[PDB]
């Protein structure tokens, strides 16, 4: 009996090329993953620091949807955002908050008068 | 008036209402916000020619 | 995208706490 | 007539190695591009938030050159920066 050698001296060298290129790419991915981990750790601190100023905008961006929040302590509580329909908008042309935000009124849902906020949100 | 503050110190959470405390909760008693936008790259497979 | 809303609510609701130490995921093997 | 087969059984396997490695690298690039997109979206918010405090420094870094700005409303107006010569301090 004998072992059936095939006259294909190229299979072994093709395997080395794939194996060699696989080893280096996997090492680069590991190095990149470590760097991203450190960056995300720092970004967590910068997000907590900014939450102490304007909690509503920071929380909305994190969620991806319009929400409401209020920091009454070291734990931030998130409330639910009730929307309104475009039925009534008032834009007074005089400002006399020190008359900074315009005095506006709306109706439907409920109706009231107030000062226009930011990002199409009304008080 | 009503004053819900609930600080945190060490491995303990002290809850205060109306300038008074009545409860103590562990850290796991409250869910933790997460912000970890992360890659989902996968290592390349192994092939036997 | 962003609809008009007059919520302005700061009552009791869901609570959330910021993490203090992020655990780094790992994928090493073999 | 007949088709001219060549006794090179290695060309097909070399093509598979290139094709297989191409498919996985292109998928990794797509996954990385999505993650960078989300990070840049968040960084836009952090830049707008900080502009409300010190508009001049934030605007200068964004432009890369010394400029001047003043936030008189929800739209930031950028003025031109006139320089001076080192002659008297």
């Amino acid at each position: 009996k004998s072992l059936g050698t095939l006259n294909n001296p190229a299979t072994v060298q093709i395997q080395f090329a794939y194996d060699s290129l696989r080893r280096q790419i996997n090492r680069m991915l590991g190095d990149l993953a470590r760097a991203w981990c450190l960056e995300q750790k720092r970004q967590n601190m910068v997000l907590r620091e900014l939450t102490k100023i304007n909690p509503t905008t920071v929380m909305s961006s994190i969620y991806g949807k319009a929400v409401a929040a209020k920091r009454l302590g070291d734990v931030i509580s998130v409330s639910q955002c009730v929307p309104v329909n475009q039925a009534t908008v008032t834009l007074r042309k005089s400002m006399r908050m020190c008359y900074s935000r315009p005095l506006v009124s709306f109706s439907f849902t409920k109706t009231y008068e107030g000062q226009l906020g930011t990002d199409n949100e009304i008080f | 008036a009503t004053s819900q503050y609930y600080f945190q110190s060490g491995n303990e959470i002290h809850v205060y209402n109306d300038y008074h405390h009545f409860k103590t909760i562990e850290l796991d008693g409250i869910a933790t916000l997460q912000t970890f936008i992360s890659l989902n790259t996968s290592l390349i497979e192994n092939i036997d020619f | 995208s962003f609809p008009f809303r007059v919520c302005e609510l700061s009552s009791h609701g869901d609570l959330f706490r910021f993490s203090s130490d992020i655990q780094c995921p790992s994928f090493g093997t073999r």
